[PDB]
RNA sequence: ACAUACGACCAUACCUAGUGGAAAACUCGGGAUCCCGUCCGCUCUCCCAUAGAUAAGCCACUAAGGGCGGGGUUAGUACUCAGGUCGGUGACGACUGGGGAAUCCCCCGUGUUGUAUGU
RNA sequence: AGGUGUCCUAAGGGGGGCUCAUGGAGAACAGAAAUCUCCAGUAGAACAAAAGGGUAAAAGUCCCCUUGAUUUUGAUUUUCA
RNA sequence: AAAGCGAAUGAUUAGGGACUCGGGGGCGUUUAGCCUUCAUCCAUUCUCAAACUUUAAAUAUGUAAGAAGCCCUUGUUAC
């Protein structure tokens, strides 16, 4: 199988990617990053809670796909497979290498083996955005999921609306003001520097 | 000691533990005095130490 | 068996030890590596430089 | 569908060329080799006779190359053959020798040696460069200049190598060879010389002249009406053009005065800014843009 | 109001794309020559074209472009051929149009089996006065956007000089 | 590996970002004197008279001038001694020095000074000062009411 | 001040779209004998400066224009030099004496200038 | 992660005319791809060969002429004592 | 080092807006008929690079801080 995750804790060298030089390097254990009504409004979910590191280590691909399952089953069985957005943040790009025992040290670089993501402190790990009557069941899905993760992880309530980089306030009065418009499971924000007549065909309501 | 603070307290003429020179306070002298600061403790003099 | 490859451990101490010594500069450079033109009319430009300074003192009075 | 190439990072990292070859005026390439001085000459000036054509002028200039910008040390314009006799063909092959031998005098004059390095008095179609002049000092080379052509194509009889033939013609000495001017045979690498007086002379034009009297009259009035009109014939030509030498080397500061209006300099600018429009200011354009939203708005 | 806006027929460039190279390609050149009064120029393969066997640098069509009343006049006996009837495809975005006739022979020609029959590929460029700025070699530069043609305009175009219908 | 000459050249000897094509034309205008000093900075569209990549952003003195190019003497550090290098570079490469600038306006600077000074019967400071720490001075407090500050407590920002 | 030629810096100058342009200049323009060059006088070359037009080039202005340039904010943040028998199992962190960034984002601007001849 | 023991009378030297990869529209056979035309096109092409620099009225490409791939001996640069 | 990827190269997660078709498949057949499933395009989005980069430190590094200098005048030369 696979070395124990002792083995490639901390970021002892410069990264690995996959690349030109590096081939043969196997798919990543996760392959899937967000879960639940991913197609839902920046409205629906302003609740946002994240799961975020306290350590700067390496974390596997494989750990976050459990992670990714455990948080997901807890999430779907209890808050409904509509009532949640979660995504994974953090991307293993880095590729961890075995020196599989010419013999001895000669020749020591090694085979590509895993790969693994490379997380700093205070960097997110996961988030989810929810309702705000999902509290208790985000939260709990998040200390449980840590459960599948070496190191020290903290779950922070997000100030902001749901996945946007605004406090509820602002982004409450931004949309208020007609300056927010609705794109995709997300929104995009009047500039007031680009093209008058685009600008106000685009935001409509900004301009009353 | 690294060879830089080494030359700096030679140039200082602080080449002994418990030595002690006066030295007129300008940018060119407080560089010197900040990096050799590992090394030496320095202050006003008043009337009386002098 | 094996070794130390290489080491620059002690380098900077010994260079240091009786000082890096800068060759010390001279009025007159060596005029070798010059453009040879510059060199051949440099050769009769002192040589009637130093004549007329001659003349002087034996009675050009310039 | 379409993939569009010239996006926001296409604008970013477009890399402008030089302003004088965005417009398609200055051959750097060749300016490089033009102007390069070598080093060990230090601030000795490489003279450039430079040579331009407009549809209905000839611009020569004698020209060196500071750090800063160019020097015109001097200039000569088809305009000014008017004040020697020429009033047509100011274009041609005949107008460019004669602003060429105007420019030499022009610049020999300037720099004190017109009275020494006279050219040749009597222009002819030989390949002859200006050599150097006896003195009561000795020999004394001639003043040498180089011949700036900027874009135009360097072919067999170009009113480039007229105005460089006018410049040597004059005294100046500018390095060239025979194989480019008009006459030159290049199956057999000799030079007619006959057929370069009757360029010099601006004979070409008055064989077009005779033969399109003889041919078509029609053509002939269409394109030489001004001609007719000042009733230069075919024949006289080639004294029109050795009398403008004459004059060109017995006064070449003559002042020639057009017809257009003529002003101060202070009233020349006053008018200028009459027309001048101003740009909005940053009140003004959010006063604009305002209007614009309150329009549009109102529309729907 | 258009005071140096009129369209002409800056050129029209007709070729016969054979396909190979040797004695027909020499016929078709033939038959150009004959009817450009001028000389032809072949056109090399740039790659392996399969389609014909080639690969690289052979003969596989030949061309020629005229100028001012001979290129009216020739495009002219083509739309006679095509009886001024030309589909909204032929007009490019940009202005100019072309057709193609399957054989030559319906133009002012006789018929010589010795040269054969061979079809070709008209293309009219249109231009307005003023072309010469984004041509010539000192200070080359764009035309303005108002200056260059229109689909439509050579459509209306076509349609007033010719009176030829378009569908 | 490898020991080439250009070895490890990859971004000095590079132009920059928006930097490359036409070189301009006052770099051939510049003129050089024995004596000069002058920086040495690779220009890497000019593969003639390119000097050691050691050599780039080095500063020498002009000992020959040519045609196209200047004999540079350069002091390098190999071992315990310095050896005088003499590497000949074309213009491109060589850029007049600003290091002696502020010595050779002071100079004259100095030279009026003097001139001035004796005119004026007193004497000036001709050599500069250290910066010296600042005098007592007094700071009024009045339409300035000094604003009281705290540390701040700890809050969540994410 | 405007135009032209030769430039310097080489986008504040580029790219897109719209509107206007006194005088002169520049331009488009007309012809293809000669010099010259093309499949084609398209380009290049020659001849005309009459005619026509500022339609285009060119110039100016406009655009909550793209880009570019300058400033702020990011931020005394990230980072880093030196220090301790500092904390912490560790990962790493804080502090002491110093130096100190870069995006997003916001605001402003959209060429300056030399020589010569002209309007 | 790769490369070299070669290869070139041009793929060396000089000069000039041209601008490439690609995309969008169009034209009988002809189409996804053959040729022709226009418009965009900062190099995204090409430059013998690895990789990295460099190059647009060129260093690319085509054309014209050539043998500076010549003779003589020094100075200098890198690896370095 | 840091920083960046709504900046080039390369890697990479997600939805939206349309195109008319661009491939396929259909429904009431040269009907630019009406649908659908991908693909392209576009303005956004999560996360990265020892052999990526528009930017870009700290430490460290080249040169200079006069008498062999500066100012004025005019002597030599075959360059
Ligand atoms: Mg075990
Ligand atoms: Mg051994
Ligand atoms: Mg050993
Ligand atoms: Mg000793
Ligand atoms: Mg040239
Ligand atoms: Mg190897
Ligand atoms: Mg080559
Ligand atoms: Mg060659
Ligand atoms: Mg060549
Ligand atoms: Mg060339
Ligand atoms: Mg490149
Ligand atoms: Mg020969
Ligand atoms: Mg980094
Ligand atoms: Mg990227
Ligand atoms: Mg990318
Ligand atoms: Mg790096
Ligand atoms: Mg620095
Ligand atoms: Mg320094």
């Amino acid at each position: 199988a696979r070395r124990p995750a002792r083995c490639y804790r901390y970021c002892k060298n410069k990264p690995y990617p996959k690349s030109r030089f590096n081939r043969g390097v196997p798919d990543p254990k996760i392959k899937i990053y967000d879960l639940g009504r991913k197609r839902a409004t920046v409205d629906d979910f302003p609740l946002c809670v994240h799961l975020v590191s306290n350590e700067y280590e390496q974390l596997s691909s494989e750990a976050l796909e459990a992670a990714r399952i455990c948080a997901n089953k807890y999430l779907v069985k209890y808050a409904g497979k509509e009532g949640f957005h979660l995504r994974v943040r953090a991307h293993p790009y880095h590729v961890i290498r075995i020196n599989k025992m010419q013999t001895g040290m000669r020749g020591a670089f090694g085979k590509p083996q895993g790969t693994v993501a490379r997380v700093d402190i205070g960097q997110i790990l996961i988030s989810v955005r929810t309702r705000d009557s999902n509290r208790a069941i985000a939260l709990e899905a998040l200390r449980r999921c840590q459960y599948k993760f070496p190191g020290r992880q903290k779950i922070i309530v997000s100030k902001n609306w749901g996945f946007t980089p605004l406090r509820r306030e602002e982004y409450l009065e931004k949309k208020a003001a007609g300056r927010v418009r609705v794109d995709g499971a997300y929104v995009q924000f009047l500039t007031n520097h680009g093209n008058l007549e685009e600008n106000m065909r685009r935001f409509p309501d900004a301009f009353k | 000691i690294p060879p830089k603070p080494r030359k700096i307290l030679q140039l200082l003429r602080l080449r002994q533990i418990n030595n002690g020179v006066f030295v007129k306070v300008t940018k060119a002298t407080a560089e010197m005095i900040k990096i050799v600061e590992p090394w030496v403790a320095y202050g006003y003099p008043n009337l009386k130490s002098v | 068996a094996k070794s130390k490859n290489s080491s620059q451990h002690n380098q900077s101490r010994k260079a240091h030890r009786n000082g890096i010594k800068k060759p010390k500069t001279q009025r007159y450079p060596s005029l070798k590596g010059t453009d040879p033109k510059f060199r051949r009319n440099h050769r009769h430009a002192l040589h009637g430089t130093a004549k007329a300074l001659k003349e002087f003192k034996e009675g050009k009075r310039e | 569908f379409h993939k569009l190439v010239k996006n926001s990072a296409y604008y970013s990292r477009f890399q402008t060329k030089f302003k004088r070859r965005r417009q398609g005026k200055t051959d750097y390439y060749a300016r490089k080799r033009l102007i390069t001085q070598a080093k060990n000459k230090y601030n000795a000036p490489k003279y450039r006779l430079v040579v331009r054509f407009t549809n209905r002028d000839i611009i020569t200039q004698m020209v060196t190359s500071e750090i800063n910008g160019d020097k015109i040390f001097a200039a000569a314009y088809s305009h000014e053959l008017r004040a020697y006799g020429i009033n047509h063909g100011l274009t041609n092959w005949a107008a460019a020798y004669a602003t060429g031998l105007l420019l030499a005098r022009r610049v020999l004059a300037k720099l004190g040696l017109d009275k020494t390095f006279t050219g040749v008095e009597e222009p002819n179609g030989e390949y002859t460069l200006t050599e150097a002049a006896e003195t009561e000092d000795g020999e004394r080379r001639p003043f040498k200049a180089i011949l700036d052509v900027g874009l135009a194509r360097t072919s067999t009889g170009a009113r480039v190598f007229g105005v460089m033939k006018g410049a040597s013609d004059g005294g100046i000495f500018i390095p060239h060879s025979e194989n480019r001017f008009p006459g030159y045979d290049i199956e057999t690498e000799e030079l007619d010389t006959e057929v370069l007086k009757k360029y010099i002379y601006g004979g070409h034009v008055a064989e077009y002249m005779e033969t399109l009297a003889d041919d078509d009259e029609e053509r002939y009035k269409s394109q030489f009406v001004k001609y007719i009109e000042d009733d230069v014939e075919a024949d006289s030509l080639e004294e029109l053009y050795a009398e403008a030498h004459k004059q060109i080397r017995a006064d070449p500061f003559r002042k020639y005065v057009s017809d257009a209006p003529k002003k101060s300099k202070e009233e020349w600018k006053a008018e200028s800014l009459k027309y001048k429009k101003a740009k909005l200011s940053r009140e003004e354009r959010k006063a604009r843009v305002e209007a614009k939203i309150k329009q549009l708005l109102a529309e729907q | 109001q258009n005071p140096m806006r009129e369209l002409r027929i800056q050129k029209l460039v007709l070729n016969i794309s054979v396909g190979e190279s040797g004695d027909r390609l020499t016929r078709a050149a033939k038959v150009l020559e004959q009817l450009s009064g001028q000389t032809p120029v072949y056109s090399k393969a740039r790659y392996t074209v399969r389609q014909f066997g080639i690969r690289r640098n052979e003969k596989i069509a030949v061309h020629v472009t005229v100028r001012g009343p001979k290129a009216e006049e020739i495009l002219e006996r083509g739309l006679k051929v095509k009886e001024y009837e030309l589909r909204r495809r032929n007009f490019s975005e940009t202005g100019n149009f072309g057709f193609g006739i399957s054989e030559h022979i319906d133009l002012g020609i006789k018929y010589d089996p010795s040269i054969g029959i061979y079809g070709m590929d008209f293309y009219c460029c249109m231009t307005r006065p003023g072309e010469r700025v984004a041509k010539r070699r000192r200070c080359k530069s764009r035309i303005g956007a108002s200056h260059r043609i229109t689909r439509e305009e050579t459509i209306r175009w076509f349609k007033q000089r010719f009176d030829g219908i378009v569908r | 590996h490898a020991a080439g000459l250009r070895s490890g050249t990859r971004y000095a000897f590079s132009r920059g970002f928006r930097k490359h094509g036409q070189i301009p034309l006052s770099t051939y205008l510049r003129t050089y004197r024995v004596g000069d000093i002058v920086d040495i900075k690779v220009n890497g569209a000019v593969q003639k008279g390119m000097p050691h990549k050691f050599y780039h952003g080095k500063t020498g003195v002009v000992y020959n001038v040519t045609k196209s190019a200047v004999g540079v003497i350069v002091y390098k550090r190999v071992k315990h001694r310095y050896i005088e290098k003499r590497i000949n570079v074309r213009i491109e490469h060589v850029k007049p020095s600003r290091s002696r600038e502020d010595f050779l306006r002071r100079v004259k600077e100095n030279a009026e000074l003097k001139k001035k000074a004796k005119a004026e019967g007193v004497p000036v400071q001709l050599k500069r000062q250290p910066a010296m720490p600042r005098e007592a001075h007094t700071v009024s407090i009045a339409d300035n009411k000094p604003v009281t500050l705290a540390p701040v407590a700890y809050e969540t920002t994410i």
